[PDB]
RNA sequence: GAAAUUGUUGAAAGGGAAGGGCAUUUGAUCAGACAUGGUGUUUUGUA
RNA sequence: GAAUACUGCCAGCUGGGACUGAGGACUGCGACGUAAGUCAAGGAUGCUGGCAUAAUGGUUAUAUGCCGCCCGUCUUGAAAC
RNA sequence: CCCUGAAAAUGGAUGGCGCUCAAGCGUGUUACCUAUACUCUACCGUCAGGGUUGAUAUGAUGCCCUGACGAGUAGGCAGGCGUGGAGGUCAGUGACGAAGCCUAGACCGUAAGGUCGGGUCGAACGGCCUCUAGUGCAGAUCUUGGUGGUAGUAGCAAAUA
RNA sequence: UUGGCGGAAAGGCCUUGGGUGCUUGCUGGCGAAUUGCAAUGUCAUUUUGCGUGGGGAUAAAUCAUUUGUAUACGACUUAGA
């Protein structure tokens, strides 16, 4: 959602040539960052391992307003609120390894093959 | 275990699908004949979507039948499975989709008793 | 020795089509070395291999093999035509493949 | 193509297999229709086109 | 038959050698065409000079940046005489174009390599004589390249240094033709006689 | 009920087939194909390699010998359509292959439990064919260089054309 | 608790649209047949 | 006095290649045979190998070759500026 | 045959590249390429002509044999698919989960459609023979309701601060 | 390993010396089978990661501050241990 908006110097940090600084939107995640990290250390996590592991923000029920238009008409003035939501999680190791069997189908040349090779060779 | 029959071929295996189905969403894909005046669909011209048509058929020796090679017949209780003992190289049940597990444990039992193939031997067990 | 090649080379050209519509049931391959149709009725008949390679490894191999015949000549110059059991995939326009020498005659 | 000199896939127009549901009807067309199958007299033939026949081509006797 | 092949272009005609390139790179043979200043084009160099005005003044009108693009130099003008040829504007033309090279002169990687020629494409064998034909190179200076001169200069340097390599290739080779004569009407020499070599 | 019935069952009795009139005349084999003839080895293990041929078998097929002293091809037999008939010619009168069958060669066909996770030879095998290679190389020791030639395999160089090429 | 429309995650493609038809490569995913009656008892729960 | 070319005929012989195998007891017309019988005579059988699994195949996404203009409507004529 | 005659407006079209004893023009001889056309075969349907009530087992509107044919707007006819409700039947399915909804999972039909598996869910619903109709939507500057791109855009600048 | 030559895109060509392996120039000895009658029957080069153990070297850019030779905003030109 960027179309038209100015263009700055501080978005060399991303690539980017657009870039903002919305301050009521700052506002809402960090106290949902902060309530966030309260949770977990009230849960009794390490506190020093945290990553945002999620969030997403979606849309809430607008809420409308009237406005008065030229010619004695009316628009919408709508506000677009949101619904917001974050986990936090542990960084951990190594996730997994030892991968599936991967039970090999060989036809009697590619075994009579083998052989030879094991044969032929030490 | 099924009847010996030909090599069951289809002539189209592709789906029919509406002409500019994928174009918009309100046109389901249900097939429908394009009546229209200028239709290329219609006018049949080259490059466009294929219309069902009685060439298509499949052979009567072939019609109906499961790549089992049985005919499928829905199957509601022991009743209408036992309808099946004679034919049982020609057809092969299919439990109905209402039915309840401590039923179902009823009919595969005696499907199994009787020899009658079940096409869904999985539906609503529990492991 | 150093060369262990039992086959003739060969290129894949294109589809049978006409100047707008195309056929991938049928290909066109210029046999090297032959470069006329009563030469090119020598090859009628031989096994023809399309070998390439892929990264999964599926039954032993990372190498997969699409078979098929020479069927008749085509033209005047050598080129035969090639039916497969799956049609060639038509990058392969330009790509080696091997004539092999059986079936044989002699 | 073929130049037809006559129109394809046209019916015969000649009425078989009465349009009635009558079941006594259906027994005698069936005991007609083999009489003039293998008795080879053309009065049966002639019997069970009769039987086809709709009211208005039926008038009282 | 062969991993690249390297064409001399010097006599041959500019759209027969194109015809016959553009259908090897198709079929999927790797060309590398050398010398490109001395392609040959059949008419009055007046002729062409007036055909190729004709194709400069065509360019698009709001923008000349978006036009059609006249290169000057006569590996390019072979190159546009090419991709007219093959249907550039596919996967598989892009993929059969990028298996071609066209050079002014014979560079470094390809002046110690063999030159072939095209005999359907030779001026000598296609035109009558009598006839009368330009120089590519002589055309695309006055068109507007700027580098005939030195094309030259490096031609002579390395048709000097070619011409040292002859000297010591043909000695080796008398020598070689020598051997083998005074090595000949033995018995084996006689039996490779009866059996064709 | 979920479904009603069909109202006729189809017979469930299989019917026999017809009288077939494809009876089996002998294979006509092809002219170049004579007992004592070099052969080129097209396909198979041993491509390449080139052989003696014995004997024409029961099931169309051809058998033949290395010898095994000289490219280590063992008694075998090999399809006709998969072979190259030289004009090389060594007589193998002297030889008797009339032992060998189609029963000779069995394979004694594994079980469907038996896997091979990770991984020999008849002694009537190895005596039978130290008794015929030793019969093929005094042939052989007649005219020059058929050992070294039998020895050597068999390429396609560059500038090989099958079709202008004499075997 | 559908669709339009949207967020996150995952997979994929993208040189002035996208979408479609025939054919095949590649990747992912998936159904069916594989017992059969059988000389036979090399047999245990002895049929 | 011949040959050969050209054109035409043979119920003359013969080599290679491709696609198809529908039908499902018997009945028919024939051929070779003194006969039993046999056969290429009203539609494919015989022998062998590998695998028995995602290998073939189906679906779906992508890539490539060729093709493909937006539907409905009035109209002689619609992709229509 | 070629040339002069022969002048128009964006840059430009033997289709393009290009071609000069042609890849041009006139003419002749062969070989070759390929249409949903022709020939043969298989399968689907339609139409026509026939065979077959004998016993056992069913369906005589059935089964089988033979031949030909298949373009289509306006329009006509036939055979079918689907929806709400009604009579009959399956002593049908179901709180051990009905209906609905989601599902680049599977199967059947040329198709309208039908069936199954998984998830969600919570109270009724279905097959067959018939009856009935307020019975099938992409459009009508359609009706009601909801939602986009535009777009974080136009803008929120009269009345001295 | 010695000596040259090569700048068009040199990145390659030639040469001196010794080592080492092979030699089918010629004549011998042993091995090969069973991949079962074919199944590319797997031998190439392209990029990246992770391990070893052996060398090699110890930076800048951007934001922020500043400038006004620049400037709608970005961008540009300056300065700052
Ligand atoms: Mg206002
Ligand atoms: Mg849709």
């Amino acid at each position: 959602f960027n179309s038209s908006i100015g263009r700055t110097a501080q978005g060399k940090e991303f690539g980017v040539t657009k870039a903002r600084w919305p301050a009521k939107s700052v506002k809402f995640v960090q106290g949902l960052l902060q309530n966030a990290a309260a949770n977990a250390e009230a849960k009794g996590l390490d506190a020093t391992k945290l990553y945002v592991s999620h969030i997403q923000v979606n849309q809430a029920p607008k809420q409308r307003r009237r406005t008065y238009r030229a010619h004695g008409r009316i628009n919408k003035y709508e506000s677009s609120p949101s619904h917001i939501e974050l986990v936090v999680t542990e960084k951990e190791e190594a996730v997994a390894k030892a991968a599936e069997k991967k039970v090999v189908r060989l036809t009697s040349r590619q075994r009579g093959r083998i052989a030879a090779q094991k044969r032929i060779a030490a | 275990a099924s009847l010996p029959h030909p090599k069951i071929v289809k002539k189209h295996t592709k789906k029919f699908k509406r002409h500019h189905s994928d174009r918009y969403h309100r046109v389901a894909e249900n097939w429908r004949k394009q009546k229209g005046i200028d239709s290329v669909v219609r006018r049949r011209f080259r490059g466009n979507i294929s219309q069902p048509k009685i060439g298509y058929g499949s052979n009567k020796k072939t019609k109906f039948l499961s790549p089992s090679g049985h005919k499928t017949f829905l199957v509601a209780n022991v009743k209408d499975l036992e309808t099946l003992t004679m034919h049982t190289k020609t057809y092969a049940a299919e439990i109905a989709h209402n039915i309840s597990a401590k039923n179902r444990v009823v009919i595969l039992a005696r499907a199994k008793a009787l020899g009658i193939k079940v096409t869904n031997p999985k539906g609503r067990l529990a492991l | 020795a150093e060369s262990h090649r039992l086959y003739v080379k060969g290129k894949h050209l294109s589809y049978q089509r006409s100047k707008r519509v195309n056929n991938p049931n049928v290909s066109l391959i210029k046999i090297e070395g032959v470069a006329t149709p009563q030469d090119a009725q020598f090859y009628l008949g031989k096994r023809i291999a399309y070998v390439y390679r892929a990264s999964k490894e599926v039954r032993g191999s990372k190498i997969r093999v699409m078979w098929g015949k020479v069927t008749r000549t085509h033209g005047n110059s050598g080129v035969v035509r090639a039916t497969f059991r799956n049609n060639l995939p038509a990058k392969t326009f330009g790509a080696s493949v091997r004539i092999f020498l059986y079936p044989s005659n002699i | 193509g073929i130049d037809h000199t006559s129109k394809q896939h046209k019916r015969s127009g000649h009425r078989t297999a009465p349009k009635s549901d009558n079941v006594y009807l259906k027994l005698l067309v069936k005991l007609y229709t083999f009489l003039a199958r293998r008795t080879d007299a053309p009065f049966n033939k002639v019997v069970l086109k009769a039987l086809f026949l709709s009211k208005i081509n039926r008038p009282p006797v | 038959v062969e991993p690249v092949v390297v064409i001399d272009g010097k006599g041959h005609l500019v759209g027969r050698l194109a015809s016959v390139v553009a259908k090897q790179l198709l079929n999927g043979q790797k060309i590398v065409v050398v010398r490109a200043e001395e392609l040959n084009i059949s008419g009055e160099f007046f002729r062409n000079k007036l055909k190729y005005h004709d194709f400069l003044r065509k360019a698009t009108a709001f923008n000349k940046t978006r036009g059609p693009f006249h290169f000057r130099a006569p590996s390019r003008i072979f190159y546009k005489a090419l991709r007219g040829m093959v249907s550039h504007k596919t996967a598989r033309g892009k993929a059969a174009l990028e298996r071609l090279k066209v050079f002014e002169g014979i560079p470094p990687p390809y002046d110690k390599k063999k030159r072939v020629v095209v005999p359907q494409a030779l001026r000598v064998l296609r035109l009558k004589p009598g006839r009368k034909y330009t120089t590519l190179g002589k055309l695309s200076t006055s068109v507007g390249w700027k580098y005939e001169d030195v094309v030259a200069k490096l031609e002579a340097k390395r048709k000097v240094s070619s011409a040292e390599y002859y000297a010591k290739k043909r000695a080796f080779t008398k020598k070689v033709a020598s051997a083998n004569a005074t090595a000949a009407e033995s018995d084996v020499a006689k039996q490779l006689a009866a059996l064709g070599y | 009920t979920a479904q009603q019935a069909p109202k006729w069952y189809p017979s469930e009795d299989v019917a026999a087939p017809k009288k077939t009139r494809k009876a089996v005349r002998p294979q006509k084999l092809r002219a170049s194909l004579v007992p004592g003839t070099v052969l080129i080895l097209l396909a198979g293990r041993f491509r390449g390699k080139r052989v003696v041929y014995l004997k024409h078998l029961e099931d169309n097929t051809l058998l033949v010998t290395g010898p095994f002293k000289v490219n280590g091809v063992p008694l075998r037999r090999v399809n006709a359509r998969y072979v190259i008939a030289t004009s090389t010619k060594v007589s193998v009168e002297g030889v008797n292959v009339e032992k060998f069958n189609v029963e000779y060669f069995a394979k004694e066909k594994l079980t469907k439990k038996e896997k091979k996770e990770a991984n020999e030879i008849k002694t009537e095998r190895v005596e039978d064919q130290k008794v015929v290679d030793k019969a093929l190389l005094a042939e052989i020791k007649k005219t020059p260089l058929l050992k070294q030639y039998l020895s050597a395999s068999f390429s396609l160089k560059n500038g090989d054309k099958p079709h202008l090429l004499k075997f």
